């Protein structure tokens, strides 16, 4: 059909609130229900499914921090630890920031020199 | 439901113990009433069967994820085991480890993980889980 | 026949992408019209269900498998993925890695391995297999 | 009992026998007289049919554990093979492999585990298995 | 004594001999007194070099680059794929699983061979 709902067999059901699953599909007698995404979990669209995400995970084995929490609609945001940087654009893994010239940030490396 | 299987997601702890926790979010899986997550520690099975369990877990660093099984009225013991050698990479390098296998579980059976280093246990989605289903 | 199972085997990619490809060839299994190989990247089941779904990546050489899964109407997200690190042994030095849970899938839900470095793993017969089967 | 299971464990292998021993001790499981442990080196269903086959090995020191199949009338070959690369570990490092995917088995065929370094696979308590599962 | 055997290229099943499947082709179901068995060609990346009763073909060999191996001679639906060392490369076995590299250092080597030496 159109934005903010979805079809099935015959009938139009409407997609779900970001920051909840879809529960059941809608019928000749009730519509499309959907429950929350646990404390946890999210969705950041008009979706119509049936699992939640679960928050990204900022692995402090891998040198990395909580940067901001997710909430029920959005997901969890990571950044490096103070000393260490990312390895990539994605901020996947964090390194301790080498020493021995321009210091280092979140995402710089150092630079050394006489 | 008819089938009684389950898939749970790690979990980070804020206890110590080498128990790994597991919670049901994410693409998690629980089929029924018959399956239960206890204190979000292990699994345990209330129809008496013949289950297919599994569990991975992927640490970051000799690293060995025991599926140690407690029945009731029996001590708990040893499923399976799987051991791993820890390798050195830039911060820690990624090991993943997995386990299954089928066994005979009564009534009030639970199954859990236990490794020796919880604190290396990656949590990343999709990294590491846990669960299992009845034949 | 009734059952609705599938395993494929790997095949030496062509587009060298992060995707894997799978061919029915060899020691294969495709239980039915239930389970297809769409375009030879990944399979579909058609009656949905409960499944139990597994990969193993042989590669040699930070290398992640992971089992993306794309269902209609949703964008496609991660079932599992299991990590890895290189041993530098001789010329590469082979490891493998297996991925194996219970999912919930959809009608039209098409599952894929996607893997890090798709010009590593090893294609050698039996190395490399990727399969599902419903509960 | 109507289904169709097995798990074996590893056992102190005689001597020389690139071929894994299996004995039905343990924490064992053999549903019935539709699946026997043939000269404890192999598992030979009698039912043909679409079955799941799984097998851990575990060893400390490119070791390879091959799953190499036995049908009647036919030459054996390779269901599956994960390899592994030498850990080097002060006294050796144990390490896990673990195989598994769904094949057709017509009756009277076997189905064995065939490492490269028998006389490293570790066989403490849960740490080398094998076993199947009927579909 | 009566001729109690099939023939050369035959299997006996079902009290009842029948012919194999040639080189080439894998067995699709087995035959009656009058109706033969039904075969067919392997697929592609496979083969199967024998009067066979198998029910899958086998998959071509691969000469996995990263283990530094190359394609030295294809596989037809009824001749598996063989393998050989890249130019500068070795095997570390005589059958020739894995490539190394000449050794340096007074025998050439041949990839399937090594370089010998002495001062
Ligand atoms: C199992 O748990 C007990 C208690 O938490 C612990 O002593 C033991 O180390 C764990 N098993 C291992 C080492 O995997
Ligand atoms: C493969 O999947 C991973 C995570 O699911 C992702 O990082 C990568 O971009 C994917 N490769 C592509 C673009 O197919
Ligand atoms: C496994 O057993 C076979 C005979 O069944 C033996 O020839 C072989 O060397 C062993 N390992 C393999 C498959 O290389």
């Amino acid at each position: 059909c159109r934005e903010k709902q979805y079809l099935i067999n015959s009938q139009c059901c409407s997609l779900c609130q970001p920051g909840q699953k879809l529960v059941s599909d809608c019928t000749e007698f009730t519509e499309t229900e959907c429950l929350p995404c646990g404390e946890s979990e999210f969705l950041d669209t008009w979706n119509r499914e049936t699992h939640c995400h679960q928050h990204k995970y900022c692995d402090p084995n891998l040198g990395l921090r909580v940067q901001q929490k997710g909430t029920s609609e959005t997901d969890t945001i990571c950044t490096c630890e103070e000393g260490w940087h990312c390895t990539s654009e994605a901020c996947e893994s964090c390194v301790l920031h080498r020493s021995c010239k321009q210091i280092a940030t979140g995402v710089s490396d150092t630079i050394c020199e006489p | 439901n008819p089938q009684i299987a389950a898939h749970v997601i790690s979990e980070a702890s804020s206890k110590t113990t080498s128990v790994l926790q597991w919670a049901e979010k994410g693409y998690y899986t629980m089929s029924n009433n018959l399956v239960t997550l206890e204190n979000g520690k292990q699994l345990t099975v209330k129809r008496q069967g013949l289950y297919y369990i599994y569990a991975q877990v992927t640490f970051c660093s000799p690293f060995i994820a025991s599926l140690c099984l407690k029945s009731p009225g029996r001590f708990e013991r040893i499923l399976l085991r799987a051991a791993n050698t820890h390798s050195s990479a830039k911060p820690c390098g990624q090991q993943s480890i997995h386990l299954g296998g089928v066994f005979e579980l009564q009534p009030g059976a639970s199954v859990f993980v236990n490794v020796t280093d919880p604190s290396q246990v990656s949590h990343g989605t999709g990294f590491t889980s846990f669960g299992l289903l009845k034949l």
